[PDB]
DNA sequence: CCCTGTCTGGCGTCCTCTCACCTATGATCATGACG
DNA sequence: CGTCATGATCATATTATTACGCCAGACAGGG
């Protein structure tokens, strides 16, 4: 990586890399002009040692650093633990169409349904307004209409009234610890900057209002769409799955 | 009486408790350790002194040279403190050094040196503090913090119960160093005594008594008594005091003088061994059977063989009995080892001890240090000359002393830094006490074992550290050269030095970017107790009991603000009154009470001088002299709450605001809140933002005034006097006479600090609140700075407030306010970003700052001008072209997308070298102009208080009424006037002048050097534009407002004006809580204060009331006396009789938008007081007033409460956390969405959700939950075309990552593989 | 280990009169060998060393195609193998 | 118990995304052991359809038609 | 602290007062501080040992279940058979004590209306399919899991059951705390399990065993109080 | 070989936001000035 | 014209410990 300062900061891989063939390349060269009896020895135990900080740093005994109490970092520390690919690259994955911002509460909703702003909603959903466009043809290709929604010309609101109409978006609040943290909604456009959710279904959230943040998902398919329809619906989950008891009760 | 601007509007103050000692300097821990850091400090320490004594004289490897040391110097900073945060500089002073070279000459290094040399050597840049209390390190203004670590010196823990799993506990004595080798005694479940030296391998304790030089004998001589069998011609008779036989059972019947004392199968009671002392009993007779155990001190050897009869420490038997008894001893000296009284600790420790003497104990203490190696007795003496017993490796502070001889028992604290052998045989006779059950173990948290570090300390063992390492350079250059040629300059280099120190102030874990949105924010984060860092502890593993409140935390530490989270009670903060001892410990104040009469003396205690008294509780209620008016009074004796006598008490406490810190008493009725609510309160009052006009709160504490001027955003008057000019720049202080100087004429020129960028985005504003010919006196506001008004501290704006539920809106926490509260511009914060744009070095040439750039056209480059650089004042909006710039491709920098602005300042700095342009060329000629105008109005204005100076001297003796103005005015002293006094004043102002002359010229002429010159910069760069976006954040649903106790909420509805619930005068509410947050959040206290503010406004509006009819000044005088009267028992007492008839106008000027009040913290207004305050205005008594509804405009049944609450805008606003995406840019090396929203990011899809999407049955949304969506790129690109073409579909495939980590464990030995 | 390698009075003896070889080393500027570029426009690709200046500057192999120009650069200035 | 049954799997990938990776790893290398991506988190690893919901009657199809 | 604060927050609270209260609340804080910590690790080993349980089957075919009882720590009964049996596959058909008259069939899931006529008849123990005595492999069948929580007919063939259920054990975590003789109540008939009992000279029954267990029989068949009797005690009955 | 103590390996919540920091020191070579 | 001094540019890895705690399973100490 740059730091856009004319210097590289290395990652550490290539610092162990480096040692190794460092110590190697050495270790040729002082079996090629031979070692002095007992001494071809000392470098092979130095190769070793680079060789066990490389596959896994710090099992050996005192781990090596480059700056400056911090030991680098090994293939077995990219494999293992957190900060690793198991559990922060392949089980949970940063995610396209997707945002986030501060709740509210607007009591004028059906319990299926929640504020969203507009900015969020034309953000998140682009591509269908593209189509749209290119579809109802008021742009020939797609840059004519990526510049379109980026002036905010005064057609694409009705474009955005018909993509919204019948599409669920999936709401989660940041510590999910039931299956009842992620639920899907029907979206309202909002002007203003905050989604406005249902107080009711803030009982299953575990969410009061005082700067809780939630984050909004997209399905794009459409058997993702009849799936956040039929299966995770606000209306659908009004029992909890620890007991019998209804999750809807008033607050 | 009253200052002036005390009179312009006069706090009312409720309180009963007359104060006796005031709130001291709030930011005297820092500026007092750095003080203590940097003097110039004789008699050795502390300061850089203890070092520069410490480390010096270098002496040679035996080459008989010396580099010893004279004294030091620190020169002027090239920078002041502005330019130095518009440039980027440290703030740094050079520290010259005096070192002098001494050579030695041969066979004589008690002989004369053949050459010395003394001469100024430069090392390092230690940077200094600003007035403030703060530093600037790269530009920015950091903090550092003090830290809470363990006091050095012995300490006796006890680790329970865990270990072995029996119950029997352990005891273990660490021996904690200032700067060494640690030490550890501690026990075994076998009960042997084991040392350690710094956590490494274990030993049995006595081998260190042996390294000490002591025989066996001498150690059962200091660890044991003695027990004397006397073989007189019968059984072998022994001496016995019975004081050892304090319930045995002896095996045999005990007789003496013909008479039976202690029968066999019974136990030696207490009057019996009063018998046998009063009888002076001495000998008695044993059985064989008795010593069949004994252990013999000392070695007995035979006189013919010359042998040994048997070792010492060892039990004795028949046959050693009789190889003794039959060489020549009558005297036998034996141990006494019982099972309550004294374990055989040291007996069993020298049976498992292998060695036998010295030499053995160093080789084994030299072989657990440095593993596999061979000793030698030399390098085993000085290993162990070298960890306890040298100047060098081992240091006790006079801190570490003075525990290490208070905690045995001693009397001296004054004492040697190194060990000595009585410290460490005390050592273990205490924890041999210990274990034998007299005397008690030391807990940790109590606050006489927690020492307090600061600034100064810190940077001066930073500073030592250097200097070890400069010392281990310089024993290289000096007997590795020739001699003589060289000075002390080539040798030691600043290099290792300033690394070391701008390190620690650059990046540590206690020198910290200073949270500065607030004078509060500053003047608590400057205040703040850290247990973490570099010698304590860590978040993610200890604790438990070090995030829990001590008995003794009672005025040194604030028990409620603390944050909440993952480190409470280790970010603790100090209190009010709480200094910092000599040592470094905690003290507050109390007063002495003498025997009857509470004594106004102040006195200071430690925290463990606290414990052996007895204090009075700091509300006790005592008449007119002192006297307790009870006869049972609440006290705290030894860390335990109880109910005392009278006159039993020995101290009181000063005020009652000491428990609490200065981020939480300014919480009006805190005694009503609960601790949780309290702690969010004062840490969200910490958090507020400034908003565009700050009012004041109505309902305060009176600390106000100690937060805002002992803090640095106001432009306090150092010299009273006259105001002569105040502009929105500057202010002129016309000096008083009676407070002036003889020479320098003098009249004080204040520059203001005008909009500028905090470190929060904020912006740090001065106005000016004086008039013009107005008096100020000494230590007094001149300029209001950000979040205060006329010297008070107003952090957010108060406004009208009814709890009511209405119709859902606030519904869990929220807030819903009129269109009012936004029509008045009063939330309006004002925010300022920093955007820079950097000309870099690059191939194909450098690049392009000019405004002929490709791709653009008319309506981008309208707002340029002629050379890239947008104008100051061009109102832009997000996604506009500030600063063109392209590269051999455009790479013009943009407003990022979403903010708008107003331009209001540009920098740019150029590389010496590099063309400037036309306009670096004007902002160098418009700072020329600055600069030189500033500079010669400074000489006008210093001339122009000299000639008034001149004018005031010529008065008398030798007037010249009409002669004075016909003559060119730089000519007022050769007039007839003799030798007096003021011909020799004159001759002084004309040294003043003519200094004041070529100062001006030689200044002028560094001034313009400084503009005129290039600046020092990054590697390969050719110029820095840095421009000043200025954005006005108005209020919105979304953000979130708070009051002062804990109760937040999200500003839900921004309603019209008309919907608003109104009462029978017409005035609409303008904000409506939620009611049901006050039972369950036992926040209490928001009710009073909101029922206080409503009789504040109420006085308010009959102020304005009487003043709007334009009444005279008697009724006004009336009344304004009336509303201050109004109490118990009072502090205030104030008189409107000695106002004048012109300052109560004034003064109802400033009381008609309402009358402050003041509520000392535990000592605030009752309800009775409340209520008789809501009786002088016309409200009604219970404060509750019947509302009418806007909607429907038909009454809200059972009345409802309306006031006023003092509400503060939090900068967690709503345009900072929404964010949103469909397809940004992606990461390298694992192809899914980057994180964040500066950088354009997606919200992780977290490990929980994946959960909660395999609980319900949703397939096909996980699938393209982290497939689709995120990271197969070919999969995502056919997505996109078939979300653009209307066929919702995709094509799976695989996600990356996967193949990253094949390659990853395929790049070990182990080989994975996908089958089939 | 803990103390130096038992060094016994025989390797000594055989490392009183070593190097009995010739310039050997690392196979870097010799003649006939391989050297990459890292400096001046005709940098990117590799090279070769032979005859060099010596306390001034080298010899450099540059060639395209058919044809070769030869350019003497110092060491510092190109890229030792 | 439950840390000791996860880790103590037929399956190396399950205990692999649990804890200690080096054990669950080397053991899985020197056995040869074969995965067959048997229930949920190991198609959640590899990115195809769990075999709970929707997938679970396509799993079924798939198993069908081997 | 024996002196206890006199003081509420409608009137004042002086310092002392004020400080012991901040005892307890930052006690509470740092109690939800390191407990959030411990009860998010407890839902990961969780759902990582469950992880896999699919509902795969529709019928494992065998009749061992488990036996519930309503639970009887010795006083009031605090968890009845409604709240225990609700809506789970009876392992062997219940026959009320009119006995060889079946009153449930051997497959019938027992909802709400099943569960008040078993209150009405006041049945003992219904033996009932557990999950944990299963015999599907790899996998559980849908008869022997119950009613599919969150809805109300039987569970469907799929839904991940162990995912859910790790989820439903793990969530109240949050909520969770870190840090002479027998005395009867109601009236009915006595029981008495494992027991040794003779007679002394006095004419009671005395006891030889530690393994007695006392149990009162109400009027209509259940159990209303239990006891554990210790070794060698004396009954007056 | 049968305990029983020691040792060293594992593990210790989620999501987001902000900020700084990411060498300097020594040696060698070249150029300029002075003798 | 030559020598010396000063300034600028380019080049590599200690420089000469202590304030978590539990569980668990293997390795070894004692008997
Ligand atoms: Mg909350
Ligand atoms: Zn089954």
């Amino acid at each position: 990586v740059p730091l856009d300062g004319g210097r590289f900061a290395t990652s550490d891989l290539n610092d162990l890399y480096r040692r190794v063939i460092n110590r190697n390349n050495r270790l040729k060269r002082l079996l090629d002009l031979a070692a002095p009896d007992i001494i071809v020895r000392n470098e092979k135990r130095m190769l070793q040692e680079a060789v066990d900080a490389l596959l896994d740093n710090g099992r050996r005994g005192r781990a090596i650093t480059g700056s400056n109490k911090r030991p680098l970092k090994s293939l077995a520390d990219m494999i293992k633990g957190k900060q690793g690919r198991f559990r922060q690259n392949l089980l949970g994955k940063r995610v396209d169409y997707s945002g986030r911002s501060v709740i509210t509460v607007g009591p004028y909703l059906r319990l299926h349904q929640c504020g969203l702003p507009k900015k969020m909603a034309l953000e998140l959903f682009k591509p269908f307004i593209y189509g749209k466009l290119e579809l109802r043809g008021l742009a020939t290709t797609i840059k004519a209409a990526k510049k379109m929604v980026e002036r905010e010309e005064a057609v694409v609101w009705d474009i955005l009234d018909e993509v919204i109409r019948e599409h669920p978006v999936l709401l989660n609040r940041a510590p999910t610890l039931h299956r009842l943290g992620i639920q899907a909604f029907e979206p309202v456009l909002i002007e203003g900057k905050a989604i406005q959710l249902h107080p009711l279904v803030c009982a299953a959230y575990n969410a009061d209002f005082d700067g809780d943040q939630m984050a909004v998902h997209v399905p794009l398919t459409l058997e993702a769409q009849l799936e956040a329809r039929a299966l995770m619906m606000s209306t659908n989950n009004i029992l909890s799955p620890a007991n019998g008891e209804p999750i809807i009760v008033p607050s | 009486v009253y200052s002036y601007t005390e009179k312009k509007r006069i706090r009312k103050d409720f309180g009963k408790r007359p104060q006796v000692l005031d709130v001291p300097y709030l930011l005297s821990i820092q500026l007092d350790s750095f003080q203590k850091f940097i003097e110039q400090d004789p008699e050795g320490q502390y300061g850089l002194e203890a070092a520069f004594r410490s480390v010096f004289p270098i002496q040679s490897y035996s080459g008989n040279s010396e580099l010893q040391y004279v004294s030091y110097r620190l020169g002027e900073p090239v920078f002041d403190v502005q330019e130095c945060q518009i440039r980027g500089v440290t703030y740094s002073a050079p520290l010259r050094v005096k070192l002098r070279l001494v050579i030695y000459e041969r066979e004589a290094p008690e002989g004369t040196v053949k050459d010395i040399k003394e001469q100024e050597v430069y090392m390092g840049e230690i940077p200094l503090m600003t007035d403030n209390g703060t530093f600037v390190i790269n530009g920015t203004e950091r903090v550092i913090v003090s830290q809470l670590h363990r006091s050095p010196g012995v300490f006796f823990d006890s680790d329970k119960g865990k270990t072995h799993s029996s119950g029997k506990v352990l005891y273990n004595a660490r021996i904690i160093p200032y700067r060494g080798s640690w030490l550890d005694f501690e026990f075994d479940p076998k009960d042997n005594l084991f040392v350690r030296i710094d956590r490494r391998r274990k030993l049995p304790a006595t081998i260190i008594l042996r390294a000490l030089n002591y025989t066996t004998e001498q150690i059962l001589d200091l660890f044991f008594e003695k027990v004397i069998f006397e073989i007189r011609d019968n059984k072998l008779q022994m001496e016995l005091v019975p004081e050892r036989l304090r319930g045995e059972t002896a095996s045999f019947d005990i007789e003496a003088n013909g008479k039976v004392y202690v029968e066999k199968g019974r136990r030696i009671t207490a009057r019996h061994i009063r018998q046998l002392e009063k009888d002076d009993v001495k000998l008695i007779e044993v059985p064989v059977e008795y010593i069949a155990g004994k252990v013999v001190a000392k070695d007995y050897i035979d006189e013919s063989t010359g042998e040994l009869i048997c070792a010492a420490n060892m039990e004795l038997s028949l046959d050693l009995l009789a190889k003794l008894s039959q060489s020549g001893h009558k005297r036998i000296e034996t141990l006494f080892t019982n099972d309550l009284d004294h374990g055989p600790y040291i007996s069993e420790t020298l049976r498992v001890d292998p060695t036998n003497d010295r030499l053995s104990a160093l080789v084994e203490i030299y072989r657990m240090m440095r593993p596999g190696e061979p000793p030698t007795r030399e390098a085993a003496e000085s290993l162990f000359e070298n960890l306890f017993f040298s100047e060098d490796r081992y240091d006790l502070s006079a801190v570490g002393r003075m525990k290490f001889n208070r905690s045995l028992l001693r009397e001296e604290i004054e004492g040697s830094g190194i060990l000595s052998k009585d410290d460490i045989i005390d050592v273990m006779k205490k924890l041999i006490d210990i274990r034998n059950g007299k005397g008690e173990v030391d807990d940790i948290d109590h606050l006489g074992n927690r020492r307090i570090r600061s600034v100064g300390e810190m940077a001066e063992n930073q500073f030592r550290v250097g200097l070890v390492r400069v010392e281990r350079a310089v024993k290289e250059r000096l007997s590795l050269g020739d001699l003589d040629t060289l000075m002390p300059q080539d040798m030691i280099n600043a290099k290792p030095i300033s690394a070391a120190v701008k390190e620690f102030f650059g990046s540590s874990q206690l020198s910290q970017f200073m949270d500065q949105n607030n004078p509060l924010s500053e003047i608590t984060h400057k205040r703040r107790i850290s247990a973490l860092g570099p010698g304590g502890l860590t978040r993610e593993r200890a604790g438990f009991e070090v995030r829990d409140v001590h008995p003794t935390h009672y005025g040194r530490v604030c028990p409620i603000e603390t944050p909440e989270g993952p480190n409470i009670g280790l970010i603790n903060s100090l209190s009010v009154y709480a200094q910092t001892n000599e040592y470094g410990f905690l003290e507050t104040p109390y007063r002495k009470v003498t025997d009857g009469v509470v004594t106004d003396e102040i006195h200071y205690l430690s925290a463990i001088e606290e414990g052996n008294y007895v204090i009075a509780q700091a509300n006790s209620n005592l008449d007119e002299e002192g006297h307790f008016v009870e006869d049972l009074v609440t006290c705290r004796s030894k860390g335990e709450s109880s109910l005392f006598s009278r006159d039993q008490v020995d101290y009181m406490d000063v005020s009652t605001q000491q428990v609490v810190s200065v981020g939480a008493s300014l919480i009006p009725f805190l005694e009503h809140d609960d601790a949780n609510r309290a702690l969010m309160g004062a840490n969200m009052q910490r958090q507020a933002v400034p908003t565009l006009r700050a009012d004041k709160p109505l309902v305060g504490t009176g600390m106000e005034r100690a937060v805002a001027v002992d803090s640095g955003v106001t432009a306090v008057a150092k010299r009273g006097g006259v105001v002569q000019y105040v502009d929105a720049s500057r202010i002129v202080i016309k000096v008083n006479e009676d407070e002036m100087y003889p020479g320098e004429a003098g009249i004080d020129i204040y520059n203001l600090t005008k909009y500028t960028r905090s470190n929060q985005n904020t912006c740090i504003n001065q106005m000016p609140c004086v008039s013009l010919g107005e008096p100020v006196e000494r230590g007094d506001v001149l300029a209001d700075g950000p979040s205060t008004d006329l010297g008070e501290l107003a952090l957010g704006q108060n406004m009208r407030v009814a709890f009511m539920p209405w119709n859902g809106y606030n519904f869990e926490d929220s807030i819903l306010v009129s269109e009012r509260v936004v029509q008045e511009d009063r939330f309006t914060t004002i925010h300022i970003q920093e955007l820079a744009c950097v000309s870099r070095d690059t191939k194909l040439g450098p690049e392009e700052i000019t405004a002929d750039i490709p791709n653009v056209g008319e309506a981008a480059l309208s707002k340029l001008d002629e050379s890239g650089i947008v104008y100051i004042g061009a109102e832009v909006t997000g996604g506009d072209i500030l600063v063109g710039k392209v590269t051999p491709k455009d790479s013009s920098l943009r407003v990022p997308n979403g903010v708008s602005g107003t331009v209001i300042d540009v920098q740019v700095f150029t590389r010496d070298g590099v063309e400037k342009d036309k306009r670096a060329l004007e902002i160098e000629e418009m700072q020329l102009k600055q600069a030189k105008k500033d500079l010669s109005e400074e000489l006008q204005i210093l001339e122009a208080g000299l000639f008034s100076r001149i004018r005031a001297v010529l008065v008398a003796g030798g007037v010249e009424a009409e002669k004075l103005d016909k003559l060119p005015r730089d000519r007022w002293l050769e007039l007839g006037l003799t030798d007096e006094e003021k011909q020799n004043q004159l001759e002084q102002l004309a040294e003043q002048y003519d200094e004041l002359k070529h100062e001006f010229e030689k200044k002028l002429e560094a001034k313009r050097r400084k503009i005129t010159q290039g600046d020092d910069l990054a590697p390969g760069v050719l110029k820095i534009v840095k421009v000043y976006l200025a954005v006005k954040r108005r209020i919105q649903p979304g953000d979130k407002m708070a009051g002062r106790h804990g109760n937040k909420g999200v500003i839900s509805k921004i309603n019209p004006i008309e919907d608003m619930p109104y009462d029978e005068n017409g005035t609409p509410v303008d904000i409506v809580l939620n009611p049901l947050g006050v039972p369950s959040r036992m926040n209490i206290g928001q009710i009073l204060e909101t029922h206080l503010g409503m009789a504040a406004k109420g006085i308010g509006d009959k102020i304005n009331a009487m003043l709007k009819q334009q009444q005279e000044v008697a009724k006004l005088r009336e009344f304004i006396q009336r509303a201050y009267d109004l109490g118990a028992d009072v502090r205030q007492k104030v008189d409107l009789s000695t106002f004048s008839d012109e300052e109560v106008m004034r003064l109802a000027e400033n009381l008609r938008k309402g009358m402050p009040i003041a509520t000392p913290v535990f000592d605030g207004a009752k309800e009775a007081e409340i209520k008789e305050l809501l009786k002088l205005g016309d409200l009604p008594t219970s404060g509750q007033i019947r509302l009418y509804d806007g909607r429907t405009g038909e009454q809200f049944e059972r009345p409802v409460t309306v006031g006023y609450m003092y509400m503060l805008k939090l900068n967690h606003l709503v345009d900072d956390k929404m964010h949103a995406r469909s397809t940004g840019s992606y990461s390298l090396v694992t192809q899914q969405p980057l994180g964040g929203k500066a950088q354009f990011g997606g919200q992780r899809f977290g490990e929980m959700e994946v959960w909660a999407l395999e609980a319900y049955g949703a397939a096909y949304t996980l699938q393209e939950m982290l497939t689709v969506k995120s990271d197969d790129v070919n999969g995502r690109t056919k997505m996109y075309k078939n979300i653009v073409d209307g066929n919702h579909q995709m094509e799976p495939g695989m996600p990356e990552s996967f193949n990253v980590l094949l390659k990853e464990i395929r790049s070990l030995g182990i080989n994975i593989e996908l089958e089939d | 280990g803990a103390s130096p390698a038992i060094v016994p009075s025989a390797v000594i003896h055989q490392l009183s009169v070593y190097k009995p070889k010739d310039i050997v080393d690392p196979a870097t500027p010799y003649p006939g060998d391989k050297v990459i570029i890292t400096e001046g426009a005709f940098e990117g690709f590799q090279a070769i060393f032979t005859e060099p200046d010596g306390e001034a500057r080298s010899m450099l192999l540059l060639n395209l195609i058919n044809k070769e120009i030869k350019h003497s650069v110092k060491n510092t200035e190109f890229r030792k193998l | 118990g439950i840390t000791k049954a996860s880790l103590a799997t037929e399956s190396f990938i399950s205990a692999a995304s649990f804890q200690e990776t080096t054990r669950v790893l080397t053991e899985a290398a020197v056995a040869g052991k074969r995965d067959e991506l048997r229930g949920l988190k190991e198609n959640v690893i590899v990115g195809r359809l769990i075999p709970a919901g929707t997938g679970y009657a396509y799993h079924q199809d798939r198993m069908r038609r081997r | 602290i024996e002196t206890p604060i006199t003081a509420n927050f409608r009137e004042g609270l002086n310092v002392l007062q004020y400080f012991i209260s901040t005892h307890g609340a930052r006690k509470g804080l740092a109690d939800t501080a390191l407990k959030t910590a411990n009860s998010g690790y407890l839902t990961r080993r969780l759902v990582d040992v469950a992880q896999d349980l699919v509902v795969t089957e529709d019928d494992c075919g065998t009749h061992e279940g488990i036996m519930m009882t309503p639970v009887i720590e010795g006083g009031d009964v605090k968890e009845p058979l409604r709240d225990r049996v609700l809506g789970r596959v009876t392992a062997e058909d219940v026959l009320k004590p009119g006995t060889a008259d079946i009153l449930v069939p051997r497959n019938t899931l027992l909802h709400e209306q099943w569960c008040d006529l078993l209150e009405e008849n006041s049945v003992d123990a219904v033996k009932v399919r557990s999950v944990v005595s299963c015999d599907t492999d790899f996998g559980v069948c849908a008869h022997c899991y119950g009613r599919d929580l969150a809805r109300g007919h039987i569970i469907n063939k799929g839904e991940a059951i162990g995912v859910i259920a790790a989820q439903s054990i793990g969530e109240p975590g949050t909520q969770l705390t870190m840090r002479s003789s027998i005395q009867v109540k109601n009236k009915g008939s006595i029981k008495l399990s494992n027991v040794k009992s003779v007679v002394n000279s006095s004419g009671k029954l005395v006891i030889t065993s530690r393994n007695t267990e006392l149990k009162l029989i109400d009027e209509f068949g259940r159990t209303k109080e239990s006891y554990k009797v210790p070794y060698g005690a004396v009954l007056a009955k």
